[PDB]
């Protein structure tokens, strides 16, 4: 259950891990070294932005413009219209590419695992960090 | 040219991100949609370009998502001011993403830059035009190279 | 003693992390109409007893829901001058004293619905300071009734 | 009046400049202090709530139901039909008080003067936009 | 319009706001970043003192001969037949420069919205008062 | 009601643990055991109880581990004062526990509140009284409720 | 060999690790995350107390009744006669719950884990803490 | 005398007045310099420890020596059977001394004089009790 | 590619990471870590140091062994005639030793994640770093 | 402004992390010959413009190398204060007119070959920073050319 | 002249105390107001540099050129082949100036004064062999 409270919540921790400049480097790492180590296939899906070094200049672009589309669903989440739209789009640019089922869940668990692990695990919701970030990802596989 | 300074940078993201930050509701499609006024207002043919995106019916649920998406792109490109190398890719990578989008011109960065700095001295609480200017030139010339 | 010092000050912080003018009017009435959601199931008081009955997609009731949420928000952040908080509490006391059909059990279960909506939307609060503090602000608006 | 962009202008800074806690307190006193130093006459019509000592808690709770209530009113800015509904609440309360127009204005003279003295930038142009459209909706 | 006891209020303001030396100058940089903010459409009429960069010597120097003329003119706001003359030369500068009232609406603005950041005390009727003054003799 | 303030459950957290810490040895056995013997001195019928533990061989192993195990339930309780939503699940917990063994009563906790205010002024070095008294009321009534 | 200095030394740096308020839960995180992480049956173990989401407080609570039994035993190293009355006890509220005997030693390993990771890793010896939680558990378990 | 209880509270209270490194010393050397400021007599006593200069190595020596066995008593307060031999020991050391009950007495006093003077909290109760216990001991 | 650009971006980012005194264990315990983690059967391989035991003196005393055999190689990377020889040199003692060959790009790994866990992720060098390493355990391995 | 204080700050401090006389000469050497390689290979450049004629094992070379870097050295170094900097940079721009073939587009070839080989012996450099100093001392010396 | 081992400490302690940015251009100018405070007839050679102010851009911009020659020759002072060859380029410059041996020494002075007044250690006999290893192929 993706509440309305709950996409309060979400948002404004999102915000506190995602950060400004650099920081956003620092919550992609998290998420992409945690990601990789459970899934090492999923690495190889990326070797078009150089998934084999994600220090490179190559695949930090691309995993801020992930981090950036996923940025602006979290913003969306108290505006269901217009997260629709973004969400549709956002599947256009992820079908037919072969990417395995398996790979959404495994990103939700990792970019929550980051933020939890940037915040503090300490009260951390996650029943919020699932049930919205289940909303989000749903609309961009299949 | 201008030089988009350590300092420029620093002002730009700080003050950038305190409107922009997804911590807040509603303030980034009102942004988003008031640039895209501006710049239709500006340039009537510019409308035209995007037409892929409902234009004419600027409260829909996909104008709203188009303003929000190409601005949220300024967001991602601005925020990697401390970071250059990664901003260069970045910027080749919108750069390529344009140049595949018939009739979208230089000059239309120019009035896109204009638009921005028509609607952001009215929304951000601390605003520096010299600043802005300089750093949203420095990106904007990195996508609208090759047009 | 009851609402220390130290009780009042993590409150407020707390408070207006979550409700401040900087925020959206559309994120401000989410959690008022939450708070007063949780207020109408614990009372059983009914909603057509509000202007605007009730009804969340109704803009009377969205402002009366402001009002409400407001006079706590002044309460609040009046919690470490306790003669300035008893004074804005006292005031509060006699409009409701003229208000018929609000007792102080109801009084209390919307402030417990403040309380409970709050750690929900921030569930590091400081939950024993918010009942304490939010008890005192209770049995000043409820006082008589 | 008040515009999309410049009510988020004001809403940004008047919570900063506000504050929280006893800064409220304290910003709403001053906030009568000038409204009172700016129109004299305007004194007299708080005789109710025990005007004649402003650091009593009787006016200190005054200044900031006022103050208080511009919060709510400026957090809800960006939503018209709720702060149209607010503001028509706020015209009832005041009809009855003898009010005119120069009180306003001497209010919002006061706000602009308190206000900015508590922050680092200040948009004057917006503030007097959207103060307007607040006391517009109140004056009736 | 400024009466005198106005005018010492805004005399002592003014002063204690705009400072000396390069606070000055940081000071009038701002105030023209305000009005630029505030009036988009303004910022061309400067294009011939280097507003391309509001940091150069040229266009710094531009905002200092103007907040030191607005200094010179606050310096003599008590003495009404000396200020009446330096306003009427004023206005004989701008004369030519196709402005219109928008513009002077704005920089009035500015003002308001700079100088208070830099004050504790800041009284906005007062200031309203004698800048109307100043502008009114500079309009023509 | 009292109220356990902020001030109040630092100032019991601290001290109590300055006490209670796993680092020293001796103190728990003598602490929890001086707390029963305190506990039955002022309810004879109490000790009919705590049949299960050779209540009447004070020094037994079987003893001395169930008065260490009982007050270490109390130094779980007062370390969680600073996490409340987590004592209140931990309370409800100790409440079904006790509200399973018949003959403990809601009275009975006033008694063993008794105790420890005897006992807590002897042996903690700082000790201030009513903030205990506050603070294992709000845990002490969270136990209680039900009985 | 649990030895009498062992046991002082593992007393010390278990209350320097476990530490007070909410600092215990900090090494109860350490402990569960590195548990579930090695032996992800072990979780359902913990169903009725919501082992799916360690940061709920109904599983705060489950974490901090386990820490605060192993903190008695561990406080009783150095007393013995009522150390093996405390584990007696705790053996009763395990025993035919179908815990696999498995559990007991990656338990163990994540403690130590979890305390070294708090107090440091040089000099710590890991004989001591072995040798002496291991006689604990092993009146718990079976 | 001095029950279990009472032993954890001054344990840990001497323990914390008492401190360490040279701390000990300056505590033990105002320890005596207390005695023969509360009983003028005592100083005799300790002529064989060079007491003219009560900064002196030899004597410093031996008030470390004396504090040094205080912590060493108060260490197995909690230990019956050890402290009890413990005290005999040092009873057939005085034994000879010539000592006398207003000696100990005023020992006492010493202690209760400069053990608070370095503590936030002191329990006078427990420290009569417990000082007794030893200084019973070792009068024998 | 090894370069002399790279060369000399390693020497200075390896002395940052190893530094100086205990910090150099520091880094060895990262290293010896993961490498066992990754690699359990490699453990075994360090019988006779007390591999059981990361933390003994006699593990320590290997681990500092080891890393300052490589600190000698990073620090001649820039000299290769000499460093030819402190390769050679090296082979002696591990050849025949039964040492699987998989241990050595698993020590690359881990000695590169460590160092990178040290100094900074953003901006590193994972070319040069892997380059380098490379050519540098070519040389003892086999 | 282009090379702002901060720019210049962070630049000078990147530059002489890489290039201080505490370094081995050898390695000092191989940067300046990577810088010349970059640059032989950006602007066509002829090495036997050069004593030494570019080759990396005469020592003439090295030394030739080991001049234009320290050149660039006191430039970099001299960045916070511009008008010593101006002054450098204009006696620079005046030998370089006394040399046959020196042109303005190859002056920025090398002053370029710097910027990129520091980014690639020191990956955190501030690469904005250093293109934006690194155009105003080509401006200087290359005046003209 | 001048070691492997002499080399390396020289090395480190010019790095040290030149330093960075404008400590550079700080300790240039001290460098020659001691070498004329040294020499006063050194002082008219620099008569085309902007010598008669010494803090001129033009004076500051000789003695960086000087200094930052020291420091490129003292960066390959381990490689012997390199800096005589960039020595031979130096003495080719100064060839035709009328220098004499007593500017060297004068100038060696001024260095064995200023370099160690930025440091804590300074070891003047390996500075006094690498500074005539310099020196001396210079004056060629
Ligand atoms: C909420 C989650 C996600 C969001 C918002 C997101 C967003 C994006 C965005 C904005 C791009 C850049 C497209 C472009 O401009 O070219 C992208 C690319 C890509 N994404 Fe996702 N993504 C998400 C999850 C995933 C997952 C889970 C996988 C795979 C396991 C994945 C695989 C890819 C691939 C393969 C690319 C193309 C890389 C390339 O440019 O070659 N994404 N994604
Ligand atoms: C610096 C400013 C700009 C940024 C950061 C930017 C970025 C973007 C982004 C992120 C999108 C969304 C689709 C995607 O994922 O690629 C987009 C689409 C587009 N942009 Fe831009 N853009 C900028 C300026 C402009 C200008 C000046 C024009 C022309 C008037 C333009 C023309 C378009 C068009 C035609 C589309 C496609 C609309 C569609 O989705 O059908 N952009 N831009
Ligand atoms: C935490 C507890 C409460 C607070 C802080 C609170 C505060 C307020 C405030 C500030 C107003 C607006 C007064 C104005 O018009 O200026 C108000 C109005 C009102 N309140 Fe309450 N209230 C509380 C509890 C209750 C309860 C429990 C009830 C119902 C049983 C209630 C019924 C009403 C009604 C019906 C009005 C509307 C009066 C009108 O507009 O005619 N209130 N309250
Ligand atoms: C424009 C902003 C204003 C706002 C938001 C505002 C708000 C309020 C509020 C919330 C109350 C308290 C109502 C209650 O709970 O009884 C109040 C009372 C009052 N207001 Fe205003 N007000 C404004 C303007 C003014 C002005 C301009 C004046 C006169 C100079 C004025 C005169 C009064 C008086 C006399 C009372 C009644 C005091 C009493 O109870 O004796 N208000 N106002
Ligand atoms: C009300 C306060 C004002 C004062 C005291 C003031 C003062 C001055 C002064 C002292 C100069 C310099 C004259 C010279 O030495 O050449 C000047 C120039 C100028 N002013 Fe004003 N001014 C005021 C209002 C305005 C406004 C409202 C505008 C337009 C938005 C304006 C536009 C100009 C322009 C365009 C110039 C000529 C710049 C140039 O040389 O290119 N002024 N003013
Ligand atoms: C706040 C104070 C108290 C705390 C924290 C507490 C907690 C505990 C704990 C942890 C145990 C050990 C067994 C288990 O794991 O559940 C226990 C057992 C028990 N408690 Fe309490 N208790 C408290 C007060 C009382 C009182 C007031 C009584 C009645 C006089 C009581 C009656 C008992 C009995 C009869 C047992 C079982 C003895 C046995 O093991 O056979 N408790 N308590
Ligand atoms: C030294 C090690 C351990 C200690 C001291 C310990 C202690 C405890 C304590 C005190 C409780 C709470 C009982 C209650 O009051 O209801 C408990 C519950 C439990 N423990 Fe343990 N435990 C240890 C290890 C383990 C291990 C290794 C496992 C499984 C792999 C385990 C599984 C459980 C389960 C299943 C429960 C019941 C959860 C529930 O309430 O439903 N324990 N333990
Ligand atoms: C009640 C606490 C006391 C303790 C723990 C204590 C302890 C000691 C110790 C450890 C020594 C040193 C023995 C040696 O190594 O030779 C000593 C010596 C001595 N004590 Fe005490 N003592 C106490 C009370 C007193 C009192 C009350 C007096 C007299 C006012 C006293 C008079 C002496 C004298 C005269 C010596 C021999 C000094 C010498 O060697 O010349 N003691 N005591
Ligand atoms: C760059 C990488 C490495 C370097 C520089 C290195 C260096 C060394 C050195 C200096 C010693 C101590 C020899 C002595 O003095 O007795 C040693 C011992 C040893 N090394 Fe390596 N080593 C490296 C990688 C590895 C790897 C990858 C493995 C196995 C997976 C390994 C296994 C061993 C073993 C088995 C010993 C003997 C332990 C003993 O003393 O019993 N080494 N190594
Ligand atoms: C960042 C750009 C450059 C810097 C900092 C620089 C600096 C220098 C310096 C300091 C010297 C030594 C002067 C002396 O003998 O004392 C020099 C010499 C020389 N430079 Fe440049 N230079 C640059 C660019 C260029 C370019 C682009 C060329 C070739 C097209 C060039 C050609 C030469 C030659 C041939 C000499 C040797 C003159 C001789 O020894 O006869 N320089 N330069
Ligand atoms: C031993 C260390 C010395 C070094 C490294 C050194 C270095 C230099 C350098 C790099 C230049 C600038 C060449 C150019 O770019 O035009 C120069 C110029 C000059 N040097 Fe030296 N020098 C040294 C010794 C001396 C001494 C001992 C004197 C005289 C007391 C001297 C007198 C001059 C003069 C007069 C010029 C020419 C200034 C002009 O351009 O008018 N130098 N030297």
């Amino acid at each position: 259950d993706c509440t309305s409270l709950n996409r309060l919540l979400v948002k404004r921790q999102w915000a506190e891990a995602y950060g400004e400049g650099t920081n956003r480097e620092l919550l992609g790492n998290r998420i992409w070294e945690d990601l990789f180590a459970n899934m090492p296939d999923a690495r190889g899906l990326f070797s078009r932005v150089n998934g084999n070094d994600i220090d490179s200049s190559e695949f930090q672009a691309h995993s801020l413009r992930v981090l950036g589309g996923l940025d602006m669903c979290v913003a969306s989440l108290d505006d269901v219209p217009v997260l629709n739209a973004l969400l549709a789009r956002l599947n256009s640019q992820h079908d037919s590419r072969g990417i395995p089922a398996a790979g959404y869940p495994a990103f939700v668990a990792s970019a929550i695992s980051a933020v939890r692990a940037t915040v503090g695990a300490r009260s951390f919701d996650n029943d919020a960090w699932n049930s919205c970030m289940n909303q989000i990802v749903s609309g961009i596989s299949g | 040219s201008s030089c988009c300074s350590s300092e420029d940078r620093a002002n730009v993201m700080h003050n950038w991100d305190a409107a922009w930050s997804a911590a807040y509701s509603d303030r980034r499609v009102a942004l988003a949609q008031a640039v895209f006024a501006s710049l239709f207002s500006r340039d009537a043919a510019a409308q035209g370009l995007f037409s892929g995106v409902s234009a004419d019916n600027p409260d829909s649920a996909d104008f709203r998502a188009h303003c929000v998406r190409v601005v949220n792109g300024l967001d991602v490109a601005i925020n990697m001011l401390n970071d250059p190398a990664v901003l260069n890719e970045q910027l080749a990578h919108l750069s390529a993403q344009h140049q595949a989008r018939a009739g979208v011109a230089a000059a239309h960065f120019d009035v896109m830059a204009e638009a921005f700095a028509e609607v952001m001295p009215q929304v951000s609480s601390c605003f520096s035009s010299d600043s802005w200017n300089r750093c949203f030139a420095r990106i904007a010339n990195g996508i609208s190279a090759g047009l | 003693e009851c609402c220390s010092r130290g009780d009042a000050e993590v409150v407020i912080s707390e408070w207006d992390q979550v409700f401040n003018a900087a925020m959206a009017g559309s994120s401000e009435s989410a959690i008022g109409v939450a708070i007063f959601d949780v207020f109408f199931t614990s009372s059983g008081v009914s909603p057509s007893m509000f202007p605007g009955g009730g009804d969340s997609s109704s803009a009377e009731f969205l402002a009366q829901v402001s009002r409400v949420i407001s006079g706590a928000d002044i309460a609040i952040n009046s919690l470490t001058n306790r003669a300035t908080c008893d004074s804005l509490l006292s005031h509060l006391n006699a409009q409701h004293k003229a208000i018929s059909g609000v007792t102080g059990a109801a009084v209390t279960h919307l402030s417990e619905a403040i309380s409970s909506v709050v750690a929900q939307v921030l569930p590091s609060a400081h939950i024993d300071a918010w009942g304490y503090c939010m008890a005192y602000i209770a049995a000043g608006i409820g006082a008589g009734l | 009046v008040c515009n999309r962009l410049e009510q988020i202008l004001v809403k940004t800074q008047w919570a900063q400049s506000y504050g929280e806690a006893e800064n409220r307190a304290a910003f709403s006193r001053d906030l009568f202090s000038e409204l009172f130093n700016i129109q004299g006459s305007s004194r007299a019509l708080f005789s109710g709530v025990g005007v004649d000592d402003m650091n009593s808690a009787a006016f200190t709770a005054h200044c900031l139901r006022v103050t208080g209530a511009l919060n709510r009113l400026i957090s809800q800015l960006d939503q018209q039909a709720t702060i149209n509904a607010d503001l028509a609440h706020l015209a009832g309360q005041h009809a009855s008080r003898n009010l005119d127009a120069s009180n306003f204005a001497a209010m919002g003279q006061a706000v602009m003067s308190v206000v900015p003295t508590h922050l680092d930038c200040f948009n004057q142009h917006a503030w007097g936009e959207c103060y307007e459209r607040i006391a517009s909706g109140i004056s009736g």
